[PDB]
């Protein structure tokens, strides 16, 4: 028997256009899906199925990735406000957190017959020489948010012994990934992870290492120079004025006092010392977390990224504009797109660890450039939501 | 004409909707007769079957012109039939087909009639031939095969067509069969002997599954006219283009001209269209004569010159790389060529699109690279190696300092004037010994009136009045003033993030004349530094221009 799944009323299944793929990626998918079919995991379908979801191939063994973002929106009630997997606060505090791909667990559990038609995907052909190769799932698919919701019961069973034997180890599940955290020495951690993999192995399952306790905020940094030009104070007041909008108790009145009359930019003006009081106290406030800002479990997370040049990228996570939950950075052949997809991934996994959900990304890139290239460097099993924006010229420099 | 033995495709109505029940309109005795003759014949062939008044559904029928056609208005049924997945998400492009020694063309006669309909759906296709006037009950039929004009026929026939060819494709891997609609393109690199043989082998496999095709004496000969293309076994081109020389040109004549030209641009390099397209914008009256502008005339003349002698394209070799080349043709116009062997083009093309309000040549070049990259992937399954009229250093500089993430796959410089360059660069640091212009603008929202001006550290000053203006336009005017009255080295401080933005992106063209004026000034200068301060904060010189432009405004 299968656990019955329905959609939100008024809205039905996904009808998303499939992105054109390169020959090598098409061949890899054809092979993957041929094998997958000979094992009853998926079945060919006829044109009576109007539904469609994009499919991609990532990486030395090619693997299938299904963009279920649309299907997940249209079944959001099921995996959240119905069968939601709770989120442990301890995970962000751990010295070490290990991520394990656990999505092979889903192939064993069959999918509700009424639902299978919504998981339809097309493998496109080059130059449209044939129509696509249409398939639908018979078992829980990787990337669908309903799969971990259903498998929960089976997953608790698997982990029960290990959980009982190690009560200071956190296991959190997000989609196809299992997040395991401990405060143990790194050698012991990796031993417990090895141990855990053995437990999964007895149910036919199968790393990449994070250190969340060593995550510090990126403070908005004020210049620390001797001899200040007019332009520098103008730069300074602008940076602080915008910081007043987010940080409670930012002061600027002493800095303005210096700039009176129409002075030249290059003209050096020797400073006071009451302004140094503001410089210091603002610096003190700029390194601390923002007072008055708290994650709201009912609102979306937004992540914004700025290109800083020389392989550097700054980013901010918030729900209400400039009310920052978290700021940070990312540094580094290597290209802009590669760097951007790597930052997106880093930020997303940080967001999963901290809040239990992916942010909606605002990407400083051309929609088309991103869409043809993002897969070439993508490694994650999930895909976050993304917009395409123009970075305001000032925001960039206010984040160093 | 046989009806294929293949499995039926289950069809459903849209959730909670019943079949069509539209009344049959009273027909003339002439129309009724013709419908009866058509229908009995269609019934003999198995295409339709007789039903009684136990079937509650109905769909209207009409008859139109020696010979009559039967028409069935499936509007209501189509509005009630389930949605199907798109029959095709694109037509195959000739430039993406492999070269073949021998090639022949098959077509399926009476496509939809040759393929059965889901038994449990057949009852919804019911129609009625009415009797003379009111009188007696009409003869009631229903469809057994896919009916012409029904929503699901295109998808189901194609679906069936894949299933049928699939087994044949297996034990014939070194043969390619392209199929679109009821057309079949069969190519192989075998001799005229075992080719015509293997084709008559395919025909047999087709008729075994109720699909009828023409034999050797009937099957078509190259050049194959298809979808506006001329197709040979080793080359391809577009169908002959005729540009009619006209005493006067109406909007309609111009629209058709742009269309023919756009179509031809797939293979004829250098085709231009901008001046011709310029005439159509600011749209109205279809039959009104539009007098050609002088620019349009030499564009048209240049177009006739390219279309003077015929050009063809070649096919695709998977083992060889793709080389794409792009040239700048003029403002906003870009042209490209794709080939594998130097100057034997697979296809050509053009890019023009205006992305946003203010751009520059480097931005437009990478927009063209993206568009071509996508097209190559669709057509060939791989990206091409680019050859661009931009220096590596010029590209390096732009990419490094721009806010946007950008990428171009393997590319190389090629010296084909005009070369793509930046025309000015702003300063990183404020200039020593240059006048500092503090600029500002202000506009009233009711009167629409505005003032733009500057104050400088060298005591200088100016205010100008504007009438049909906005806050943004007064900021750009302020910066423009400062450029005119400054000389070759300037620092400018503004409180407009908007104006900062436009200028920092180093545009060289714009839809705005005012911005174009700022551009021509910027290039004339030697060193420009531009900076930003917060508005209404009582800052330095900004407070002084603030009082000026506001006077009698806000
Ligand atoms: C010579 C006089 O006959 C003609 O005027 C004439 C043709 O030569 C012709 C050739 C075709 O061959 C093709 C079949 C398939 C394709 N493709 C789609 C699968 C592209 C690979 C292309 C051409 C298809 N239709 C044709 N039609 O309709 C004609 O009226
Ligand atoms: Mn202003
Ligand atoms: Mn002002």
């Amino acid at each position: 028997e299968t656990v019955p799944v329905k959609l939100k009323p008024g809205m039905d299944g996904p009808k998303v256009k499939q992105w054109p793929l390169t020959e090598e990626k098409i061949k890899a998918l054809v092979e993957i899906c041929t094998e997958m079919e000979k094992e009853g995991k998926i079945s060919k379908i006829g044109p009576e199925n109007p539904y469609n979801t994009p499919v991609f191939a990532i990486k030395t063994k090619w693997r299938k990735l299904v963009d279920f973002r649309e299907l997940n929106k249209r079944t959001q009630d099921f995996w959240e406000v119905q069968l939601g997997i709770p989120h442990p606060a301890g995970l962000k505090k751990n010295k070490s957190v290990t991520v394990l791909d656990v999505g092979d667990a889903y192939f064993s559990v069959p999918l509700d017959e009424d639902f299978r038609k919504y998981t339809a995907f097309t493998i496109p052909s080059i130059n449209n020489e044939t129509p696509g190769i249409r398939y639908q799932y018979n078992v829980l698919p990787q990337g669908w948010k309903g799969s971990p919701a259903i498998f929960q019961s089976s997953m608790t069973k698997i982990l029960e012994p290990f959980r009982k034997q190690n009560p200071d180890i956190v296991i959190y599940q997000y989609m196809d990934d299992l997040y395991v955290g401990s405060d143990l020495e790194i050698g012991q951690h990796r031993t417990k992870i090895e141990e855990l993999r053995q437990h999964l192995l007895r149910w036919g399952l199968t790393g990449y290492e994070l250190h969340p306790d060593k995550w510090t905020v990126q403070p908005i940094v004020l210049p620390e120079k001797d001899s200040w030009t007019v332009n520098d104070i103008q730069k300074l007041v602008g940076k602080l004025n915008w910081a007043s909008q987010i940080y409670p108790g930012i002061k600027v009145r002493q800095l303005c006092k210096l700039l009176r009359g129409t002075k030249a930019l290059t003209e050096v003006i020797p400073l006071t010392e009451e302004a140094e009081l503001e410089l210091a106290e603002n610096r003190e406030i700029l390194k601390e977390p923002v007072h008055g800002v708290y994650y709201d479990p009912s609102k979306d997370l937004i992540a914004e990224i700025q290109k800083q040049g020389q392989g550097q990228w700054t980013y901010q996570i918030y729900q209400e504009p400039f009310k920052n939950l978290k700021t940070g950075k990312y540094a580094r052949h290597t290209n802009d797109v590669k760097q951007l997809t790597e930052a997106v991934q880093k930020i997303t996994t940080e967001s999963i660890v901290i809040w239990g959900k992916t942010p909606k990304f605002k990407l400083p890139i051309q929609k088309e450039t991103w869409e043809t290239w993002w897969t070439e460097y993508w490694q994650a099993t999930w895909i976050p939501e993304w917009e395409f924006v123009n970075t305001p010229p000032l925001v960039k420099l206010w984040y160093q | 004409s046989p009806i294929s033995p293949i499995e039926t495709v289950p069809v459903k109505l849209k959730p909670g909707m019943d079949g069509p029940k539209v009344k049959q309109w009273p027909l003339t005795e002439e129309k009724i007769k013709a419908l009866v003759e058509i229908c009995t014949e269609m019934e003999k062939e198995g295409k339709i079957s007789k039903i009684g008044p136990e079937n509650p559904y109905n769909t209207p029928v009409f008859a139109i012109k020696t010979k009559w056609r039967k028409l069935v208005d499936f509007r209501e049924l189509n509005k009630r039939t389930q949605d199907f997945w798109e029959v095709q998400l694109g037509i195959p492009h000739p430039a993406g087909l492999k070269k073949n020694k021998s090639v022949t063309v098959l077509d399926v006669g009476d496509a939809y009639f040759s393929v059965p309909l889901d038994e449990d759906f057949r009852k919804y296709t019911a129609f009625t031939i009415p009797s003379i006037n009111n009188e007696t009950p009409g003869i009631r039929y229903q469809y057994n095969v896919l009916p012409q004009g029904w929503k699901g026929s295109p998808a189901i026939f194609q679906s069936s067509m894949t299933k049928i060819l699939e087994p044949f494709r297996k034990q014939n891997p070194d043969i390619v069969i392209y199929q679109y609609m009821d057309d079949l393109y069969v190519g192989s690199d075998l001799e005229i002997g075992q080719h015509r043989t293997k084709i008559e082998e395919l025909r047999q496999h087709l008729l075994r599954w109720g699909l009828t095709t023409p034999d050797k004496k009937h099957q078509k000969e190259p050049p194959f006219l298809w979808m506006g293309y001329e197709l040979h076994p080793d080359k391809w081109t577009v169908q002959p283009i005729v540009l009619p020389e006209k005493d006067s040109w109406t909007v309609n004549d111009i629209q058709k001209l742009v269309g023919k030209l756009n179509w031809a641009s797939q293979i004829y390099p250098g085709i231009k269209v901008r001046q011709l397209c310029k005439l159509l914008r600011g749209t109205k009256a279809l039959t009104e004569v539009i007098p050609l502008t002088e620019e349009a005339e030499l564009e048209l003349a240049e177009n006739r010159e390219i279309l003077k002698e015929p050009v063809h394209g070649v096919y695709y070799d998977p083992s060889k790389d793709l080389i794409a080349e792009i040239q700048k043709q003029g403002q906003g116009q870009w042209t490209y060529q794709i080939y594998q062997e130097p100057f034997k083009n697979l296809k050509t093309g053009k890019y023009a699109r205006m992305r946003g309000a203010h751009t520059n040549d480097v931005k437009q070049l990478t927009e063209a690279v993206q568009k071509i990259t996508t097209e190559s992937i669709v057509i060939w399954g791989k990206t091409p190696k680019f050859k661009l009229p931009i220096q590596k250093e010029t590209w390096e500089t732009w990419w490094t300092e721009y806010w946007q993430a950008t990428w171009i796959p393997e590319w190389e410089f090629v010296n084909t004037p005009p070369l793509v360059k930046l025309w000015y660069q702003l300063e990183k640091e404020p200039i020593v010994g240059a006048e500092t212009f503090y600029v500002d603008g202000a506009a009233n929202r009711e009167t629409k009136l505005g003032k733009a001006g500057y104050v400088t550290n060298r005591g200088r000053q100016k205010v100008v009045t504007l009438t049909d203006t906005t806050n943004q336009k007064t900021e750009l005017q302020a910066i423009y003033l400062a450029l005119q009255d400054s000389g070759l080295e300037v620092n400018i401080v503004t409180d407009s993030q908007y104006a900062l933005g436009i200028i920092q992106a180093q545009p060289d063209q714009s839809e705005s004349e005012l911005v174009n004026q700022i551009i021509e000034q910027l290039i004339k200068k030697e060193k420009v530094y531009l900076a930003w301060v917060p508005a209404h904060k009582g800052i330095g010189g900004n407070e002084q221009v603030d009082k000026l432009v506001s006077a009698g405004i806000r």
